[PDB]
């Protein structure tokens, strides 16, 4: 998992190092991010609910058709509808865990790493994800240094998708 | 490799929860620490050539079997991978104090260190000693007041000496 | 490593391996002698017949048309390689025979399983294959022109201390190969994250006095045991019995129901 | 020569392509200070290379000093 | 490679000569624009995708050549290698704003790139193309003064047009 | 060269990786040193020439016999005591640039490298370097960030001599 | 490109072997195939316009938002129907290629390597693709060994994209 | 590589353009030749040994400067690797043959053939007649009426005259 | 490599004939002095350090601009290499003394190293110039007579003299 703490480290142990004043440095970096980043997390963890009922709403108004058609992989009766708040509650929760590492780690080890395949495989639109993505970014009523640190995990998640 | 953030997240993840309030509120302190994690990380950094010479030196004067011909430590050769794998541990005890979280020292230095040291032959309990004394010296470095922001580091110097500790019972 | 531990773990011959360089302007005997390194290592010391050598491939590295990196991976690519390695192997057997074949090690971790095996369901065999070879690892130890050798009895920069222990594993002496597929003895220290006794060598041996019965032998039985009777003290044991009292002790694990991981004679 | 061992299994038309790198300036730096092996050769050095693995024999020789020179097809 | 403070580091040791106040003004300076630069890094990083898409659809627009049957970008493969080189090209712009030297760009990816595309056939006029219109949407991202602290980013937005600049005519 | 910006540049090139926020927690962590390392930098130059002459003459006192015996390697003639001035003067400037820097990297490009073999080769002790390194953690007079960046050059340069 | 033909030679050459009775046999194997391929090849390329305008218009009758939705990567406008007439017209006409080569190949190194990445960063669902492959199963009017041939490559394409 | 079908293809995809009727009645043409194909490439297999060896023997009586002292095929393994080149010629002819394709052997066996014999000193222009000796033996073989069935064989041999053609002027 | 025995042999193998009685005789005469061949070699490697550290302090001191900040002896890693390069070119030189032929010298030491020097920016006449100073040296070493049992070891030292001279002008 990427994160400063790790990557600080892995890369004074792959030099064969002590850590330097280089790897100090990252790990000031880290603290002055760290409390803003759990503010965070927090903020978005106590919102969750409403944020994640909000983005499968938006996604089923960009996307009627994913409430009207029959298929497995749409959200035309109740247990679609439940994968699909599900999924957009993991996205949410494992970005909260961004925010709490202080990096992408917990989104390239838990969501993205194969999420092309299982999109592929049960024929889910990466653009509906990115539509839950956008919301997301909107909603969460963050300012500053969080939204900023948030929105950069939204955008990755967003990127990957795109 | 873990680190104190990745290590709860890991957990929660597991568990399909967020971070509780206490949790992210664990977290803050641990931030709050940040500081005087990274002085005694810089501290033992500094220092680390003598605390490996120092700690070889006493340890080969109570055990002088190590170091007589025939001995495990004697031959340039072995005295040389000898004092290689003193700073080799103690890199990886600063690696896992600068984390927060043992990960990087149990997953990548001492498992299999055990069984290295059984096949080479390498008393495990001299290195044991070996360890002992740089946790010793570690810590009064650490723990040094002259030159420093005062306050408590009694938290961070009880981790750092778990470490030592880890290291110690993982090579016998 | 030195004398006094090589001598014991069976791996002096290792130690004093020097590394094989193909030079400028080098001889016929020097090529010659690069291309039997070559097959050594990469086939893990096989016999090879006349009829399985690379001849086109033989004469471009003679050209100096390709360097011996090329070289190395013309055979990890060939049908004789695949043949030998792949097509009757598992996959976690085929990858540990490429680490230690082609980076002259033993894999570090359960990740780097996951990483092949995720890289051959994606791009096939020439892309895993292409893997090793054009890794950081590969570029740095060995580079263009030096042919690859076995690497895991020295302490490397950036490996895991359980590299060295698992090289026993996949190293079994001098006199040995990779020939008969199998499993890899290395699958559950992998995927649990642990290490295993090194028994190689003498280090197998253990005393006999008069307690090793008629035939003066004694066998090694290593489990992974529960309580499923008296105490059990530890998920993981060890008994020492005589060929005599083999067959009991066989029965009685099986009776438990524990799991024998591996036997040895001591 | 060389195509028949450098292109790969593939037998693509794409990676049916060999391309003759011209390096040089390979010298010593900190990204091959652990690198086990000397160099050997500053000057003008060539490298055969497949269209496969192009991405990563310009990453190499780049994240080595190395100036790639020329490149020409084979 | 360099950064900012690397690069007048190398120069002053040629020279055999400690840093002058100038020299260390400069880069008290350039600590200044530090938040800025960072800015411009994430904002372009957090629009990679729809930049690079957006510039290749505009270059396939004003180029057809390029994809129709035997063009250069025709078949998925050469259509997947464009994207990818924009992405890349993109990628390296950003790590010489976030370093401010272009350094890494030059020798790790402008270098033997020309050679590269002529060798083939790559159109090395339409990447450049292409790295224009990935440059004025890029620097319109970075100026949007939507969301985030007001401020003067001329000097930073400058010097990425410089990278975006020399990208274009390393190709062309 | 190792610092921070280079680093954390050349980890996400090795992972064909844009940046993210994991590397721009690294760049505010130079950014929270920088001022410091600067201000560091100017006050040794502005010490440079008192800073080198007490530490020669600091290694001349520790050890005696360098002025007093006969030598290429020794300072018992005026050629020997302008190399050892020089010498300390490099590893002094070298300092600065790691302040400059905001890491190791210049130490290690232009002196630890290869620092073995010259002393091995023309039979100069480390201790005598060692000896300077003290004297001028000694004599700087830094104080905060600017002193604790300084020893740990200071100190990184006496470890890579014992 | 992947054939029998071309196939058996690079395993031969690659063990340096003269051609024996296995390619033999594989070359037999191509000839018994070749005269229904051309034929399935012929009768795909007069029926190409049908084909291709038949299959364009049943992704839009199963997508209708296809033809509904304003977007680049939509088809409301003519350039889409255009674009979406041309892709669809692709795979036709290259799968008429794998009837006359006798593999996949000109699939795989023409539109299936690759394809993953275009359909992401453009948005185009293989969804959209699978239909209008399937409404070529169904009116290409092919039997015996020509439709089990073409079939094969169809269902590939459509087991790529899914 | 290409084979007759694919060559067709590849051109045919690089115009964006189905194959023509003509076309296809032109492949349909080269099918109903497949059986005259195996078969041809099946005698010259089986008699390999003999073509190469006769022809070297051949090649050697009416030059003898190659197999004096000194001379290029010399020593054994200037000999032996003389024999391996004549038999890797022969063999990448028979996969053209049965490809109906000369790009396998143009893009493995004969393209840089020529620079690399003269960088080697070999002289071409005898391989080129070794390759003539081959050529002549190897059509005499397909053509040889007995023990199979009856047919003209003429367009066959003719393609395969012209593989052995191609292999020679490449050399020499 | 050649040695000067097989320099011989590989001369009468391309025009097959067997040595002359006078190419025998004139080895003889190379045998009869193998033991002060054996001596200079000796001689040489025993004194390597002296002679590299001696002749670079006397390049530097002759070439102040060399270790100059920006000359290109200047930093640690570059007076390493440099002095490697003397005691490289010095064990060469050995071994063609010690092979009694240049191919050694030539083949595996001097062979593209103008062009690595003028690639690198290294000065090639100040290698030279090193290359005498080790030259010099090195006859002097050999032509101690003291500890050693007097003979006249001219040609020797000529020999020796030649393979120095040899490399000094592959440089420059
Ligand atoms: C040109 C680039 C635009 C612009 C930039 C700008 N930014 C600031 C100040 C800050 N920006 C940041 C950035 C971040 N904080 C985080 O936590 C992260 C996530 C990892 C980032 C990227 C910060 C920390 C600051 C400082 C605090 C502050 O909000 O002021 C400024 C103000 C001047 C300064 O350099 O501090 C400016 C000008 N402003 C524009 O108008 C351009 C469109
Ligand atoms: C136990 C560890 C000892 C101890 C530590 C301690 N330190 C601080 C505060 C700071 N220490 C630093 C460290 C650095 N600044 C730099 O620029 C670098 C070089 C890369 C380092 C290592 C910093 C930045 C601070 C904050 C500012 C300050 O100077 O105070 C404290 C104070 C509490 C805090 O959390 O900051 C403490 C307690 N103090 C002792 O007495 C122990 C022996
Ligand atoms: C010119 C090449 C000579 C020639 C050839 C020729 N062959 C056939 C017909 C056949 N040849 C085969 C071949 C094989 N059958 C096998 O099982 C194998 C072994 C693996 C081989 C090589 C076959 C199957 C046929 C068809 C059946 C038959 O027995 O004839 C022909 C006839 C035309 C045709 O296209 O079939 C010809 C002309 N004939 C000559 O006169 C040349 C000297
Ligand atoms: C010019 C080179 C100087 C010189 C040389 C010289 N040496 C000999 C004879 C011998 N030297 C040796 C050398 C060795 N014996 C050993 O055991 C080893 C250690 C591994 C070495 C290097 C030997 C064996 C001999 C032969 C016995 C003897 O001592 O005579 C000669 C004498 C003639 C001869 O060719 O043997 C000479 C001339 N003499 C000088 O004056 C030059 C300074
Ligand atoms: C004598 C010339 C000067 C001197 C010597 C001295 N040496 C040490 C310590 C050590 N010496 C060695 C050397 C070896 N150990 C081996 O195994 C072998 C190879 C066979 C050798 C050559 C080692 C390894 C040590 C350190 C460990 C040990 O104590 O054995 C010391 C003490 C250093 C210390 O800190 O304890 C001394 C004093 N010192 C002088 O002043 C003499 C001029
Ligand atoms: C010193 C206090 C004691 C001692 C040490 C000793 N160790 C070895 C050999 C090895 N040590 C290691 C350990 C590691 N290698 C790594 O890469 C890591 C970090 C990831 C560790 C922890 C290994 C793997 C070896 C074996 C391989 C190698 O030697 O390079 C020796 C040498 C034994 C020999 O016979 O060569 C010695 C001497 N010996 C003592 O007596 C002290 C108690
Ligand atoms: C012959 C008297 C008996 C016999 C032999 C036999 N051996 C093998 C296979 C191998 N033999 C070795 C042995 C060595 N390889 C080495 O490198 C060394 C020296 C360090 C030794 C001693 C090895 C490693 C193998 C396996 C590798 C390989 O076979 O290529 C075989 C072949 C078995 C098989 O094909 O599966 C045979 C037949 N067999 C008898 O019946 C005789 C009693
Ligand atoms: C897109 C706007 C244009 C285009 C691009 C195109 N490029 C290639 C092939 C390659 N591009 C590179 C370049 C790099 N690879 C790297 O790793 C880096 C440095 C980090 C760079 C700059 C390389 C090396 C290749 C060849 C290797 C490979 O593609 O894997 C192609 C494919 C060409 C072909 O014939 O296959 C294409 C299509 N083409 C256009 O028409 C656009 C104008
Ligand atoms: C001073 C503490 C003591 C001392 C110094 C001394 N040094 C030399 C010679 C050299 N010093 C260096 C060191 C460096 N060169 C570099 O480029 C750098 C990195 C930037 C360093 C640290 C080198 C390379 C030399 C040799 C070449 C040269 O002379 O420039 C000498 C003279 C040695 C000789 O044989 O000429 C001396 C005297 N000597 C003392 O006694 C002091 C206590
Ligand atoms: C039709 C089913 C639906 C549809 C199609 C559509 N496609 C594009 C754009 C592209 N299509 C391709 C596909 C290929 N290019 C190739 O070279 C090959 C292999 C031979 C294939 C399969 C590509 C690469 C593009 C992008 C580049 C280009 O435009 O040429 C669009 C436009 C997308 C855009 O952003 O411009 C559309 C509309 N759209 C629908 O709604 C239909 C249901
Ligand atoms: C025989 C009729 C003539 C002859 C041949 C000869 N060739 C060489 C050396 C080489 N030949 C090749 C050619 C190839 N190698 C391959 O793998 C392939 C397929 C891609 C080909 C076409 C190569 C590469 C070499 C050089 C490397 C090697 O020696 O194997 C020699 C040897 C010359 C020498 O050893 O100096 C000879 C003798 N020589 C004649 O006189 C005949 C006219
Ligand atoms: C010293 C007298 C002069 C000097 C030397 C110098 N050389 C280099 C770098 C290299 N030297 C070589 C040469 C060889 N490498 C070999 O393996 C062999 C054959 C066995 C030879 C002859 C090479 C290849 C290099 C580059 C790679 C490497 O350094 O290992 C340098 C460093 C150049 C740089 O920029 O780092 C120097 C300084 N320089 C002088 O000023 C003296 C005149």
């Amino acid at each position: 998992m990427k994160t400063p703490l790790t990557e600080a480290v892995s890369t004074a142990d792959s030099q064969g190092r002590f850590l330097s004043s280089t790897e100090l440095q990252i790990a000031f970096g880290r603290l002055r991010q760290a409390n803003a980043g759990l503010q965070a997390a927090k903020a978005l963890t106590d919102n969750a609910q409403s944020l994640v009922n909000g983005a499968a709403q938006a996604v089923y108004n960009k996307f009627p058709y994913t409430t009207q058609t029959q298929g497995n992989n749409f959200a035309a009766d109740q247990r679609g509808k439940d994968k699909c708040a599900r999924d957009i509650g993991y996205y949410l929760r494992i970005v909260t865990y961004c925010l709490v590492a202080g990096g992408t780690g917990p989104l390239d080890e838990y969501l993205i790493a194969g999420i092309d395949e299982i999109n592929r495989t049960f024929d889910l639109s990466p653009s509906w994800y990115v539509e839950a993505l956008k919301y997301i970014k909107a909603n969460h009523g963050l300012s500053g240094d969080a939204r900023d640190e948030a929105n950069s995990y939204l955008d990755y998640a967003i990127n990957a998708l795109s | 490799m873990f680190d104190v953030f990745t290590r709860v997240v890991s957990q929660a993840d597991a568990r399909g929860e967020y971070l509780s309030g206490s949790q992210l509120d664990a977290l803050s302190a641990t931030v709050a620490e940040g500081n005087k994690r990274i002085d005694s990380v810089n501290r033992i950094t500094g220092n680390a050539s003598a605390i490996v010479s120092n700690a070889a030196r006493a340890l080969f004067a109570e055990q002088p079997q190590l170091i007589q011909p025939g001995g495990n430590a004697y031959t340039s050769r072995r005295m040389a991978a000898c004092l290689r794998d003193m700073e080799i541990i103690l890199r990886y005890v600063t690696y896992a104090t600068f984390t927060g979280d043992a990960s990087v020292l149990e997953d990548r230095c001492l498992n299999g260190l055990r069984e290295t040291y059984v096949a080479l032959g390498v008393p495990g309990a001299s290195v044991a000693a070996g360890v002992q004394k740089m946790k010793e010296a570690a810590l009064d470095i650490v723990n040094d007041p002259n030159g420093i922001t005062r306050g408590d580091c009694s938290a961070i110097v009880a981790e750092i000496a778990g470490y030592f500790d880890r290291a110690a019972a993982a090579v016998a | 490593t030195s004398l006094v531990s090589a001598q014991r773990l069976g791996i002096v011959a290792v130690d004093e391996a020097i590394p094989l360089e193909l030079r400028s302007r080098s001889t016929e005997e020097e090529v010659d002698a690069v291309i039997l390194a070559v097959y050594r290592q990469v086939l893990g010391n096989d016999h090879l017949m006349s009829q399985e050598r690379l001849t086109s491939a033989e004469s471009l590295l003679r050209g100096r048309e390709i360097s011996v990196r090329d070289f190395v991976r013309a055979v990890a690519l060939s049908e004789v390689y695949r043949q030998k390695f792949f097509h009757s192997n598992p996959q976690n057997r085929f990858i540990e025979l490429n680490y230690k074949h082609l980076l002259g090690r033993a894999p570090y971790d359960q990740s780097e399983i996951a990483f092949h095996t995720d890289l051959y369901h994606q791009g096939g065999y020439e892309a895993e294959i292409n893997s090793y070879i054009d890794s950081v690892e590969y570029t740095e130890n060995f580079g263009d022109w030096v042919v690859p050798y076995f690497r895991g009895f020295a302490t490397q920069r950036n490996q895991k201390t359980v590299g060295f222990s698992r090289s026993f594993q996949v190293y079994r002496g001098y006199a040995t190969s990779d020939r008969s597929g199998s499993r890899s003895r290395l699958t559950r220290e992998l995927a649990r994250n642990t290490a295993s006794p090194v028994y190689a060598g003498s280090t197998a041996e253990s005393l006999r006095g008069t307690s090793a019965g008629s035939r003066n032998q004694m066998y090694r039985l290593q489990v992974i045991q529960g309580a499923a009777g008296t105490r059990v003290r530890r998920g993981k044991a060890e008994y020492l019995v005589s060929y005599d009292n083999l067959s009991a002790k066989l029965q009685q694990i099986n009776r438990q129901g524990d799991t024998v991981t591996m036997i040895s004679l001591a | 020569l060389g195509q028949s061992s450098l292109v790969g299994y593939s037998n693509t038309q794409a990676a049916n392509r060999v391309f003759v790198y011209e390096v040089s300036g390979l010298r010593q730096t900190d990204a091959n200070e652990n690198s086990a092996h000397d160099i050997r050769r500053s000057g003008s050095v060539f490298i055969k290379v497949p269209y496969a693995r192009m991405n990563d024999e310009m990453r190499r020789i780049s994240r080595l000093g190395g100036t790639i020179v020329n490149i020409r097809p084979y």
